[PDB]
C-alpha cells in the first residue's frame, strides 16, 4: 500500500484516486485516525491550536508590512477625506499600458490595490502615525507568531505534554480566560487607549522612547489613588477638536459622553477607554468565581447537578465532548460576529470610516457571511455530538433528553413558521408587483411596521412624533429621576435625531416586508439544521442511522429512495439557504445604504415594496458601471471587479455540474476513458491511482464549494465595484 | 471492504440470497426460525455495497444490513 | 484445467483490459444442448456452441451476470455453469457455485 | 511609469523576482514534491 | 559516579548503533529532514541511471558558475562582454571538473579499487562504485553544466528582452 | 516616507525565524 | 522525440505569442516556451518512473503486463528516457532558435543572395 495518509490504514489500501480526496477532508477528524487515544486527541488540538494562533499574527504582520512599505499610509493621514487607501501593490506581468494607467491610482506611482478592509482607519485611531510605527508592528507580530510556533512545539515534546486532567479542568480555564484573557487584556487596552492613542489623537507623539516621561494626565496618577475619579473626565474634547491635533483638545481620559465625535463621525476616544476599563473590572470580578486551588470559589458542576424538578449530567455531557464544545461556541460566536456586523455600521467606532462608503459596504457583507458560517457549523457539530459523543444513559431524563422526545413537535413548529412566513410576504410581493405592473401602484398592501418604529421611538427617536418614554423629555427612563446621572443621554440623542449617521434608520412598509423574508430564511435554515441534528440519531424510515455516522451517501435506493438522508446533508442543504438569507439581508443593507448616501432615500421607499424595483432598481441599476470596467471602448480601475464578476459566474455554473449529475454518469465515462488511454499508442503514462468518479458525498461538497466561491466572488465584486464607483 | 450484518429476525426467505448478483449471501440451518434457514454472508470481500439484498428483505426492519467500508477494487466493482 | 470452446464472437471494446491479466481474471463455463444465441455482458451478441463452451470475463459481476441470463432467457435453462477466478500466475480458484 | 510595471517602493526588483518565483517556477517543483509524498509507498 | 552514564536519551548517537566507528550520529548527518534531503539530491537519489544523476547536477552547477564573472569579472563594464567570460569561465571550470572525472574512473577501477570503492566498502556516502557509473556521470556532467551554462548565457545576453518582459513591456 | 531598503530586507531575514519553526511543528504534528 | 518535439514547440509563440511584433523578441518567447515546456515535462518523465517501479508496479508496468504498447518496463529505462527527451528536446529548440534568429541570412542563402 501507500504510506499516504498515515492516520488511515484503510485509506492507505485505497487503489483509486478516491484515496488522495477522503485523506484531505480526513485529515483534521483526528478522532477517527488510527490508533488515536483520548489523551493524545487533546495534545494534538492543542498544538493545532498553537498553528492556528501564529497564522492569525503572520497574517496581520503581513498587512502590516506591506501598507508599511507600498502602501500610502502617512499620505492618508494628512486629509482621510479626501485621500484613499492604498491595499498593496500590483505585479501582473500580463497587464497591458492601459492596464497599468488604470491601476496607477489614489495618487500612488506604481500599480495598486484600493484597501477597502478599514485597516488605515483602525490604525489611525488607535495611534499609527508613521510607516515606521507600522514595521516594528510588523515586526513584533512576526516574532510573536514565532513564539505561538515555539509553543506549539514545546506542548508536544514529551515533558511539557498536558495530561487529560489539566485538559479537563473547566474551572482554571474559566477563571483564567475571564480575568486574564478577558480582564488583563482590556486592562491593557486601556493603558494602551490612554496613554498612547489619546495623546497622539491630541497631537502629542508616544512611542517607546519617551512614554516613561509623559504622564496621560497633567494630574498624574494621583487622582486614582485620592479617590477623586472625576478628575479623570477632565474637559473631555470641544465640539472643534481635529482628530490628531493639539488644537481644540481635552485632557480628560476616560469620559461618559456617548455620541460622536462630529469631526470623525465616530465614538469618543475616551468613551471607549472608559468602555474597555469597565469591561476589564468586571471580567476580572467574574474571574473570581469558581474554586481552583484555594478553597474559595463555586463548582460548575454542583449548579448543574443540583438543578432539577433538569440539568443533570450536562456539565459531564459539555465538559466529555468536544463537538458540544466546539458546537457551543460557534453558536456564541456567530452571535456575535453578528453582533459586529450591526453594531459597527451604526455607532462607527473609527476615525472617518462612516464616509468610506465602500468600507463599510465591504466590512458589514464580511462580518455578516462569517457569522452565517459560524451558525451552520455550530448545528452542524452539535449534530456530530449527538452522532458520536451523545450517551443516553448519562443524560436520562434531562433536557437533551426531552427534544430528542420533542422532536416531531419542533420540527412542525419550526415548518408552520416557516410556511406563515414564506406564503405571506412572497404573496405580498407578488401582489405588490401585478398592482405595480397593471398601472396601479397605490393598490399596493403596504403595511407600516408600528412595532418596530415604536421601538426606535422608545430609544430616542422623535421622528414619528409619539412623543413617550425616551422620545418624551419629561420620562422617567430619560430624567433618571433616582439619580439624574445619565450622562450618556445628551450626546446620544444627537446620534439618534440625525439625518447623517446610520443608527436607528428610518423603516417603512419596505423595511417591514424584509425583515419578514429574513425571519423567513433564518427560520427555514434553522428548520434544515435542527431537523438533521435532531433526526440524526436516526428515523422512522432509517433508524439505525447512528451506527452510519455522520456523512454517508444514502441507504440505497430501497425503501422509496434514500438520497441525501445523512446529518451531514442536511449542512449541504442549509448552506444553500444560509447563503441565500445572508443574501437576502446584504442586498438590504446595501440598497439601503446606497440610498442614504446618495440622498434618494425616497427611491428605496417605493420600489423595496415589489419584487421588480429590487431586480430593476438594486441589481440592473448599480450593475452598469461594474460591467463597463473593461469593454470595446477601453479599460479601467473597475476591470478586475469585472472580470471576478465572470469569475463568480462561472464558479457557480461549474457548481451545478457536480449537484445535478450525480455519479454513475461519470464513472461510465471514465470507464471509456481508461478504455482509451490503453489502447492508444505513445501514451507511456498510466494512472497509479484508478481513475474513478469523484464520490457521492464528495461532489455534494465539491457542488457546495463552487456555489459558495461562485456566491462570493460575484457578490463581493458587485458590492466593492457599484459603491467605489458611485461613490 | 464491506460489512454485510444478518440479524436474527431473519424469516429465511432466501430472497437476499436470489436478489445479490456478486454471490455473497447464502442461507445456513439455524433452527431460530419457522423456515429453519438463516442467512449468512460468507464471501463479503465480493460485496460491492449495492444493497440489493436490502431491497428485498421482507422484515420490518431489514434483517440484513450492508455497512460501506474500506474501498478496494472489487468493492469498487472496476473491471480496469 | 478448464475445457470448453470459446463462444463464435467477433471481440469488442468492452472486454478484458490490463487488470484482467496483473490482478485476477474469471471464467464462466457452461454445457448447452444446443448452439443458440446469447448477450454477452460486455455488449453485444454471442453464438454458444452446443456442448460445453467457456468465456473469461473482467469482473465476477459480469460471470454471475451472464449465469442470470442462462437461467432465466433460455428453454430449457442452463444451471449448470461453474464461475472461477483466474490469478496471474495461472493459480485457479472455483468460486460460483460455492 | 505607464509603460510597463515599475515601483516607487523600497527593493522593486523584489516582486520583479518574488511573483516569477511563486506562482511560475516553484510550483512544479512543490507539486512533484507532493506527489512523490502521497504516491511512496 | 559513572554508573546512570549511558542510560538517559541522547540526540547524539553511535554511527549505525556501532560506538567503534569512527562517526557519530548526528542531527546535521543523521536527522530526518537532512537524510530526507540529502538522499533525494541527484546524487543520491535511489534508482537513477549514471548518466541522469550527472545532467541534474551539471545543469544546477553550470548555471551558477556563469554568474561570477559576469558581475565581477575583468569583462564586466560591458553586458555583452561580461556574459561571454563568464560562459568561457563556466565551459573551462567544467571540462576540468569532467577531465577529473574520468581520469579518476580511469585510475581507480583498476582491478578491485583500493579504499572506498573496493568491494568490501560500506561507504554509503560513496555508492557508485562501478567504472561504467562514473563515466555516465562524467558525460552528463559534461552535457548538463554546458547546457545550463549556455542557458544563463542566453537568459542574460538578452536580458533586455527579458526585463521587458517581466514588467509587461512587451504587451505595449 | 515609507520603508527603506534595509527595512525590508530586516522583515526577510527575521521571517526566516517562523519559517523555521513552522517547518519544526509540521513535523513534529506529523508526517 | 525530444529532438523533434523542441523543434516545432518553438513555433507557435514566434507568430501569435505575445513577443510577436518584434523578431528577436519572438524567437526569445519561443525558445523559453519550448524550454519551459519540456523541463516540465521531464520533470513528469522522472517523478512518473520514481511512483511507478516501486517493488512490483501495479497496471501496465507490472511484470505480468503483456502491454505492446508500454515496452519501457524498468525505471532506468525511463530514467534515460528523460535525459535523452531533456537534451533533445533543448537540441531542436536552441536549433529552431538558431534558424529563426538568423532568418534574414537563412533567407539570402535561400534566394543565392549570398553570391553577389
Ligand atoms: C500522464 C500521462 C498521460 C498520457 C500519456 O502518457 C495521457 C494520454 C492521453 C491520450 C492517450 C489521450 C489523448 C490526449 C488528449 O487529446 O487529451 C488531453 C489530455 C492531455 C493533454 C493530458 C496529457 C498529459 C501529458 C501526456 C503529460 C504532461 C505532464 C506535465 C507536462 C508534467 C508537469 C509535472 C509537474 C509536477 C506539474 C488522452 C485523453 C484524456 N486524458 Mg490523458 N494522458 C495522461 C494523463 C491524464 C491525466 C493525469 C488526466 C486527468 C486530468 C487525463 C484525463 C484525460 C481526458 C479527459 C482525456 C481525453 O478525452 C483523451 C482521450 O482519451 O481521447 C480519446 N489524462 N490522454
Ligand atoms: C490570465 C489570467 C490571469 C493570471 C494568471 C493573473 C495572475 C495574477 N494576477 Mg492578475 N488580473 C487579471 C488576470 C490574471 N491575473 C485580469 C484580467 C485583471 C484585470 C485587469 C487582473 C488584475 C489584477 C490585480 C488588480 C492584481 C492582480 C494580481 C495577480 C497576481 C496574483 C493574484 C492571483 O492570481 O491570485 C491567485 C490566488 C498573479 C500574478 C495581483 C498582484 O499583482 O499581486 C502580486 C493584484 O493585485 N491581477
Ligand atoms: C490568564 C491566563 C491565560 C490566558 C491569557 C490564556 C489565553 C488563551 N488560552 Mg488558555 N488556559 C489557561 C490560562 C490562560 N489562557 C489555563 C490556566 C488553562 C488550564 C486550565 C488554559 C487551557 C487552555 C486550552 C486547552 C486552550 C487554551 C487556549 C487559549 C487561547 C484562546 C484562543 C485565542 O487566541 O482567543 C483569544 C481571545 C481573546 C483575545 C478575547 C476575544 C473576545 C471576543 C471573542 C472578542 C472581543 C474583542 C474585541 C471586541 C475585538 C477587537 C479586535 C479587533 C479590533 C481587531 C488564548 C491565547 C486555546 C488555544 O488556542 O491554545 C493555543 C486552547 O485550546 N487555554
Ligand atoms: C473553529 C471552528 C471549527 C473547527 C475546529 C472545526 C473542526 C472540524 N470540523 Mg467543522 N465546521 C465549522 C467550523 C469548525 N470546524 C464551520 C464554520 C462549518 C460550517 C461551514 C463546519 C461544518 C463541518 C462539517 C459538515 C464537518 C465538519 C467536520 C470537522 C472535523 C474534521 C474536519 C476535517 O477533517 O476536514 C479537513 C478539511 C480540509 C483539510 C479542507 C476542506 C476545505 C473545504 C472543503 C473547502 C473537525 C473536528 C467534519 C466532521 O466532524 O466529520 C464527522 C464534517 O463532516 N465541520
Ligand atoms: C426549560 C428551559 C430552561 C431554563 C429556564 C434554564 C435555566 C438555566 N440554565 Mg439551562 N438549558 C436548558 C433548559 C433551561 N435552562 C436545556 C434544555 C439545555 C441543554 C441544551 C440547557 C443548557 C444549559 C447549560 C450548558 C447551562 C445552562 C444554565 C442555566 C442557568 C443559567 C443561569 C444564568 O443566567 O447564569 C439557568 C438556571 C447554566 C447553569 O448550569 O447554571 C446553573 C449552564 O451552564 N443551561
Ligand atoms: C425560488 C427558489 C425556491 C423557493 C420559492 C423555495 C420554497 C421553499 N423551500 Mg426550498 N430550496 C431551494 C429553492 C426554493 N425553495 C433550493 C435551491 C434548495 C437547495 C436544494 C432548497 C432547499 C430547501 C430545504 C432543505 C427546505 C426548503 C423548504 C422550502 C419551503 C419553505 C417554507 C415556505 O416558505 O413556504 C411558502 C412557499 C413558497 C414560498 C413557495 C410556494 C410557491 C407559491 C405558493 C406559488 C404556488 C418553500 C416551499 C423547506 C420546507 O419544505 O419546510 C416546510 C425545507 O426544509 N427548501
Ligand atoms: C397573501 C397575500 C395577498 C393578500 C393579503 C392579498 C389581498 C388582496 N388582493 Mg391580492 N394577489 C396576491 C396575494 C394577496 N392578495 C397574489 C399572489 C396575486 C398574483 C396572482 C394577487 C393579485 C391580485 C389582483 C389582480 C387583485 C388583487 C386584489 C386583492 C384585494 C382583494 C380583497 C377582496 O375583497 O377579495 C386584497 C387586498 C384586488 C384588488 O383590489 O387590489 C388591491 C385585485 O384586483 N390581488
Ligand atoms: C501571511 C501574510 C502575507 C500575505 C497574504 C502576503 C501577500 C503578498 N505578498 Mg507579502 N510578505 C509578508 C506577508 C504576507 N504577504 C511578510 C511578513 C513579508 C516580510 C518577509 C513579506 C515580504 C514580501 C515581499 C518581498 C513581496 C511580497 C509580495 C506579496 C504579494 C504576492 C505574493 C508573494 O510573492 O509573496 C512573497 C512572500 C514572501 C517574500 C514572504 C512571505 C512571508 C509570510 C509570513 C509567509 C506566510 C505563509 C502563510 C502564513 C502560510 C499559509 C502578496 C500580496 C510580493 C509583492 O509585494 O508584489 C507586489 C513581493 O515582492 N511579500
Ligand atoms: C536557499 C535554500 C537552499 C539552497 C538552494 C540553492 C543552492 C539553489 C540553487 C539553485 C540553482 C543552482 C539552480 C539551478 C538551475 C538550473 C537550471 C534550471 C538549468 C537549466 C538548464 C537548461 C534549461 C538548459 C538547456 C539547454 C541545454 C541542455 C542544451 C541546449 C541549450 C539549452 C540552453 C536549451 C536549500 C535547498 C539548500 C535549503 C533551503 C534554502
Ligand atoms: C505530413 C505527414 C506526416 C507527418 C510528419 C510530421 C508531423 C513532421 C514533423 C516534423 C518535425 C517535427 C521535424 C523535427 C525536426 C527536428 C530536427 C531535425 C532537430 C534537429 C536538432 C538539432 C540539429 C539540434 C542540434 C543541437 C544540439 C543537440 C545541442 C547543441 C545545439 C544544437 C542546435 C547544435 C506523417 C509522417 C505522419 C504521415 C505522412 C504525412
Ligand atoms: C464533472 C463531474 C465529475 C467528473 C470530475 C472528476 C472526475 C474530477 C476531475 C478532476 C480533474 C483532475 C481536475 C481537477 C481540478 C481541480 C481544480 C483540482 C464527477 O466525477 C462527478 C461525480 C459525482 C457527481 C457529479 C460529478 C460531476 O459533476
Ligand atoms: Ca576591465
Ligand atoms: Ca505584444
Amino acid at each position: 500500500a501507500t504510506k499516504f495518509p498515515k492516520f488511515s490504514q484503510d485509506l492507505q489500501r485505497d487503489p483509486t484516486t478516491r484515496r488522495l480526496f477522503y485523506a484531505i477532508a480526513t485529515a483534521h477528524d483526528f478522532e477517527s485516525h488510527d490508533g488515536m487515544s483520548e489523551e493524545n486527541l487533546y495534545q494534538r488540538i492543542f498544538a493545532s491550536h498553537f498553528g492556528h494562533l501564529a497564522i492569525i499574527f503572520l497574517w496581520i504582520s503581513g498587512i502590516l508590512f506591506h501598507v508599511a512599505w507600498q502602501g500610502n499610509f502617512e499620505q492618508w493621514i494628512q486629509d482621510p477625506l479626501n485621500n484613499s487607501p492604498i491595499a498593496h501593490a500590483i505585479w501582473d506581468a500580463q497587464f497591458g499600458p492601459p492596464a497599468i494607467a488604470a491601476y496607477t491610482q489614489a495618487g500612488a506611482m506604481n500599480p495598486v490595490d484600493i484597501c477597502y478592509s478599514g485597516v488605515y482607519h483602525w490604525w489611525y485611531t488607535i495611534g499609527m502615525r508613521t510607516n515606521n510605527d507600522l514595521f516594528m508592528g510588523s515586526i513584533f507580530l512576526l516574532l510573536l507568531s514565532s513564539v505561538m510556533l515555539y509553543a506549539g512545539w514545546l506542548h508536544l515534546q514529551p515533558r511539557f505534554r498536558p495530561g487529560l486532567a489539566w485538559f479537563k479542568n473547566a474551572e482554571s480555564r474559566l477563571n483564567h480566560h475571564l480575568a486574564g484573557l478577558f480582564g488583563v487584556s482590556s486592562l491593557a487596552w486601556t493603558g494602551h487607549l490612554v496613554h498612547v492613542a489619546l495623546p497622539e489623537s491630541r497631537g502629542q507623539h508616544v512611542g517607546w522612547d519617551n512614554f516613561l516621561s509623559i504622564r496621560p494626565h497633567p494630574e498624574g496618577l494621583a487622582p486614582l489613588f485620592t479617590g477623586n475619579w472625576g478628575a479623570y473626565a477632565q474637559n473631555p474634547d470641544t465640539a472643534e477638536h481635529a482628530f490628531g491635533t493639539a488644537q481644540g483638545a481635552g485632557s480628560a481620559i476616560l469620559t461618559f459622553l456617548g455620541g460622536f465625535h462630529p469631526q470623525t463621525e465616530s465614538l469618543w476616544l475616551t468613551d471607549m477607554a472608559h468602555h474597555h476599563l469597565a469591561i476589564a473590572v468586571i471580567f476580572i470580578v467574574a474571574g473570581h468565581m469558581y474554586r481552583t486551588n484555594f478553597g474559595i470559589g463555586h463548582n460548575i458542576k454542583e449548579m448543574t447537578e443540583a438543578l432539577q424538578g433538569g440539568h443533570k449530567g450536562i456539565y459531564d455531557t459539555y465538559n466529555n465532548s468536544l463537538h458540544f464544545q466546539l458546537g457551543w461556541h460557534l453558536a456564541c460566536l456567530g452571535v456575535i460576529t453578528s453582533l459586529v456586523a450591526q453594531h459597527m455600521y451604526a455607532m462607527p467606532p473609527y476615525a472617518f470610516m462612516a464616509r468610506d462608503y465602500t468600507t463599510m459596504s465591504a466590512l458589514y457583507t464580511h462580518h455578516q457571511y462569517i457569522a452565517g458560517f459560524l451558525m451552520i457549523g455550530a448545528f452542524a457539530h452539535g449534530a456530530i455530538f449527538l452522532i458520536r459523543d451523545y450517551d443516553p444513559e448519562a443524560n436520562r431524563d434531562n433536557v437533551l433528553a426531552r427534544m430528542l422526545a420533542h422532536k416531531e413537535a419542533i420540527i412542525s413548529h419550526l415548518s408552520w413558521v416557516s410556511l406563515f412566513l414564506g406564503f405571506h410576504t412572497l404573496g405580498l410581493y407578488v401582489h405588490n408587483d401585478c398592482e405595480v405592473a397593471l398601472g396601479s401602484p397605490e393598490k399596493q398592501i403596504l403595511i407600516e411596521p408600528v412595532f418596530a418604529q415604536w421601538t426606535q421611538a422608545f430609544h430616542g427617536k422623535a421622528l414619528y412624533g409619539i412623543n413617550s418614554l425616551l422620545s418624551n423629555p419629561d420620562s422617567v427612563a430619560s430624567t433618571a429621576w433616582p439619580n439624574y446621572g445619565n450622562v450618556w443621554l445628551s450626546g446620544w440623542l444627537e446620534a439618534v435625531n440625525n439625518g447623517a449617521n446610520s443608527l436607528f434608520l428610518t423603516i417603512g412598509p419596505g423595511d417591514l416586508l424584509v425583515h419578514h423574508a429574513i425571519a423567513l430564511g433564518l427560520h427555514v435554515t434553522t428548520l434544515i439544521l435542527v431537523k438533521g441534528a435532531l433526526d440524526a440519531r436516526g428515523s422512522k424510515l432509517m433508524p439505525d442511522k447512528k451506527d452510519f455516522g455522520y456523512s454517508f451517501p444514502c441507504d440505497g435506493p430501497g425503501r422509496g429512495g434514500t438520497c441525501d438522508i445523512s446529518a451531514w446533508d442536511a449542512f449541504y442543504l442549509a448552506t444553500f439557504w444560509m447563503l441565500n438569507t445572508l443574501g437576502w439581508v446584504t442586498f438590504y443593507w446595501h440598497w439601503k445604504h446606497l440610498s442614504v448616501w446618495s440622498g434618494n432615500v425616497a427611491q428605496f421607499n417605493e420600489s423595496s415594496t415589489y419584487l421588480m424595483g429590487w431586480f430593476r432598481d438594486y441589481l440592473w441599476a448599480n450593475s452598469a458601471q461594474l460591467i463597463n470596467g473593461y469593454s470595446p471602448a477601453g479599460t479601467n480601475s473597475l476591470a478586475v471587479w469585472a472580470w471576478m464578476f465572470l469569475f463568480g459566474h462561472l464558479a457557480w455554473a461549474v457548481s451545478f455540474m457536480f449537484l445535478i449529475t450525480w455519479r454513475g454518469y461519470w464513472q461510465e465515462l471514465i470507464e471509456t476513458l481508461m478504455w482509451a488511454h490503453e489502447n492508444t499508442p505513445l501514451s507511456f503514462g498510466y494512472p497509479k491511482d484508478k481513475p474513478v468518479a469523484l464520490s457521492i458525498v464528495q461532489a455534494r461538497l465539491v457542488g457546495l464549494t463552487h456555489f459558495t466561491v461562485g456566491y462570493i466572488a460575484t457578490y463581493g465584486a458587485f458590492l466593492i465595484a457599484s459603491t467605489s464607483s458611485r461613490f | 471492504s464491506h460489512s454485510v450484518k444478518i440479524y436474527d429476525t431473519c424469516i429465511g426467505c432466501t430472497q437476499c440470497v436470489r436478489a445479490c448478483p456478486l454471490d455473497v449471501l447464502e442461507m445456513v440451518p439455524w433452527d431460530g426460525c419457522k423456515a429453519g434457514s438463516i442467512a449468512s454472508s460468507p464471501r463479503t470481500e465480493d460485496c460491492v455495497g449495492c444493497k440489493r439484498c436490502e431491497t428485498a428483505c421482507p422484515t420490518d426492519f431489514l434483517s440484513i444490513r450492508v455497512y460501506l467500508g474500506a474501498e478496494t477494487t472489487r468493492s469498487m466493482g472496476l473491471a480496469y | 484445467t478448464l475445457t470448453g470452446k470459446t463462444p463464435v464472437f467477433g471481440g469488442s471494446t468492452g472486454g478484458l483490459l490490463t487488470r484482467a491479466a496483473v490482478e485476477e481474471k474469471y471464467a464462466i463455463t457452461w454445457t448447452s444442448t444446443k448452439q443458440q444465441v446469447f448477450e454477452m455482458p460486455t455488449g453485444g451478441a454471442a453464438i454458444m456452441h452446443e456442448g460445453e463452451n467457456l468465456l473469461y470475463l473482467a469482473r465476477k459481476e459480469q460471470c454471475l451476470a451472464l449465469g442470470t441470463q442462462l437461467r432465466s432467457k433460455f428453454k430449457p435453462k442452463i444451471e449448470d455453469y461453474k464461475i472461477y477466478r483466474i490469478y496471474p500466475n495461472g493459480e485457479t480458484q472455483y468460486v460460483h457455485p460455492a | 511609469d505607464m509603460t510597463q510595471l515599475t515601483g516607487a517602493y523600497a527593493a522593486p526588483w523584489l516582486p520583479w523576482i518574488m511573483i516569477p518565483l511563486i506562482f511560475y517556477i516553484l510550483p512544479f517543483p512543490i507539486f512533484a514534491i507532493i506527489f512523490l509524498w502521497i504516491e511512496r509507498e | 559516579t559513572w554508573v546512570d552514564a549511558y542510560d538517559q536519551k541522547d540526540i547524539i548517537q553511535p554511527y549505525r548503533g556501532n560506538p567503534e566507528l569512527g562517526n557519530l550520529a548526528t542531527p546535521v548527518n543523521s536527522s530526518n529532514l537532512v537524510k530526507t534531503y540529502i538522499n533525494n539530491l541527484p546524487a543520491y537519489r535511489p534508482g537513477l541511471t549514471p548518466f541522469l544523476r550527472g545532467l541534474e547536477i551539471g545543469m544546477a552547477h553550470g548555471y551558477f558558475l556563469v554568474g561570477p564573472e559576469v558581475v565581477v569579472g575583468p569583462l564586466r563594464e560591458t553586458a555583452h562582454g561580461a556574459n561571454l567570460s563568464g560562459l568561457i569561465t563556466a565551459i573551462y571550470i567544467t571540462v576540468s571538473a569532467c577531465l577529473g572525472i574520468s581520469i579518476f574512473a580511469l585510475a581507480t577501477f583498476q582491478g578491485d579499487p583500493r579504499g572506498a570503492y573496493n568491494s568490501n566498502s560500506p561507504d554509503r556516502l560513496r555508492p557508485l562504485r562501478s567504472k561504467d557509473g562514473w563515466f555516465q556521470l562524467s558525460g552528463g556532467i559534461l552535457l548538463g553544466s554546458m547546457g545550463g551554462a549556455i542557458f544563463a548565457y542566453v537568459l542574460l545576453e538578452n536580458f533586455g528582452d527579458l526585463d521587458a518582459i517581466l514588467r509587461g513591456a512587451v504587451n505595449v | 516616507m515609507t520603508l527603506s531598503e534595509t527595512q525590508v530586507f530586516v522583515a526577510l531575514v527575521i521571517a526566516l525565524v517562523p519559517a523555521i519553526l513552522a517547518f519544526r511543528l509540521s513535523t513534529e504534528l506529523y508526517k
